[PDB]
Protein backbone atom coordinates (compact mmCIF):
# COMPACT_ATOMS: atom_id res chain seq x y z
CA UNK A 1 0.00 0.00 0.00
CA UNK A 2 2.55 2.73 1.00
CA UNK A 3 5.58 3.87 -1.22
CA UNK A 4 9.15 4.75 -0.37
CA UNK A 5 12.14 5.99 -2.00
CA UNK A 6 15.53 6.47 -0.84
CA UNK A 7 17.29 9.48 -2.20
CA UNK A 8 20.97 9.82 -0.54
CA UNK A 9 22.33 13.36 -1.39
CA UNK A 10 26.17 13.67 -1.73
CA UNK A 11 27.32 17.09 -0.43
CA UNK A 12 28.63 18.72 -3.63
CA UNK A 13 28.06 22.47 -2.31
CA UNK A 14 28.12 24.65 0.72
CA UNK A 15 24.37 24.94 0.46
CA UNK A 16 21.78 22.21 1.10
CA UNK A 17 19.28 23.79 -1.88
CA UNK A 18 15.83 23.01 -0.79
CA UNK A 19 12.70 24.84 0.92
CA UNK A 20 10.30 22.69 2.73
CA UNK A 21 7.00 22.94 4.52
CA UNK A 22 4.77 20.83 6.81
CA UNK A 23 5.07 19.15 10.44
CA UNK A 24 2.98 18.72 12.92
CA UNK A 25 -0.22 20.69 13.54
CA UNK A 26 0.34 21.96 9.74
CA UNK A 27 -2.11 21.16 7.13
CA UNK A 28 1.00 19.33 5.14
CA UNK A 29 1.41 16.73 8.38
CA UNK A 30 4.96 15.43 7.02
CA UNK A 31 7.64 18.25 5.41
CA UNK A 32 7.56 18.46 2.11
CA UNK A 33 9.79 19.94 -0.66
CA UNK A 34 8.49 23.19 -2.47
CA UNK A 35 11.41 24.46 -4.00
CA UNK A 36 14.89 23.14 -4.89
CA UNK A 37 17.28 25.64 -5.90
CA UNK A 38 19.32 25.67 -8.97
CA UNK A 39 23.02 25.26 -8.14
CA UNK A 40 22.96 23.67 -4.48
CA UNK A 41 23.50 20.25 -3.32
CA UNK A 42 20.48 18.95 -3.75
CA UNK A 43 19.83 20.09 -7.79
CA UNK A 44 22.87 18.04 -8.41
CA UNK A 45 21.19 14.59 -7.46
CA UNK A 46 18.13 15.00 -9.84
CA UNK A 47 15.82 12.30 -8.32
CA UNK A 48 14.70 14.88 -5.50
CA UNK A 49 12.05 16.33 -6.73
CA UNK A 50 9.56 19.24 -5.63
CA UNK A 51 6.32 17.58 -4.22
CA UNK A 52 8.55 15.13 -2.40
CA UNK A 53 7.28 14.12 0.88
CA UNK A 54 10.29 13.17 3.61
CA UNK A 55 9.11 10.52 5.93
CA UNK A 56 13.17 9.64 7.28
CA UNK A 57 16.11 11.70 7.57
CA UNK A 58 19.19 9.58 8.03
CA UNK A 59 17.03 7.11 9.72
CA UNK A 60 15.40 9.41 11.96
CA UNK A 61 11.67 9.76 11.07
CA UNK A 62 9.84 13.34 11.03
CA UNK A 63 6.59 12.23 11.73
CA UNK A 64 5.27 14.14 15.38
CA UNK A 65 8.09 16.41 14.96
CA UNK A 66 6.40 20.16 14.38
CA UNK A 67 7.75 22.17 11.53
CA UNK A 68 10.84 24.13 13.87
CA UNK A 69 12.02 20.65 14.95
CA UNK A 70 11.81 18.94 11.76
CA UNK A 71 13.86 21.61 10.17
CA UNK A 72 16.80 21.42 13.04
CA UNK A 73 17.13 17.32 11.88
CA UNK A 74 18.16 18.60 8.50
CA UNK A 75 20.31 21.39 8.78
CA UNK A 76 22.38 19.43 11.50
CA UNK A 77 22.08 16.14 9.16
CA UNK A 78 23.72 18.88 6.40
CA UNK A 79 26.07 21.02 9.06
CA UNK A 80 27.56 17.15 10.38
CA UNK A 81 31.38 16.12 9.32
CA UNK A 82 30.28 12.39 10.07
CA UNK A 83 28.86 11.81 6.78
CA UNK A 84 29.58 12.88 3.54
CA UNK A 85 26.07 12.47 2.47
CA UNK A 86 21.88 12.60 3.71
CA UNK A 87 19.93 9.99 3.44
CA UNK A 88 16.18 11.06 2.75
CA UNK A 89 13.31 8.56 2.96
CA UNK A 90 10.85 10.28 0.28
CA UNK A 91 7.35 9.47 -1.09
CA UNK A 92 4.94 10.46 -4.10
CA UNK A 93 1.97 10.40 -1.52
CA UNK B 1 -2.50 31.93 12.13
CA UNK B 2 1.42 30.53 10.78
CA UNK B 3 1.97 29.41 7.22
CA UNK B 4 6.00 27.77 7.92
CA UNK B 5 8.79 27.57 5.39
CA UNK B 6 12.49 27.26 5.88
CA UNK B 7 15.13 27.33 3.70
CA UNK B 8 18.07 25.28 3.39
Amino acid sequence: EPTSTLVRVRKSAATLGIAIEGGANTRQPLPRIVTIQRGGSAHNCGQLKVGHVILEVNGQTLRGKEHKEAARIIAEAFKTKERDYIDFLVTEF
Amino acid sequence: YDDELTFF
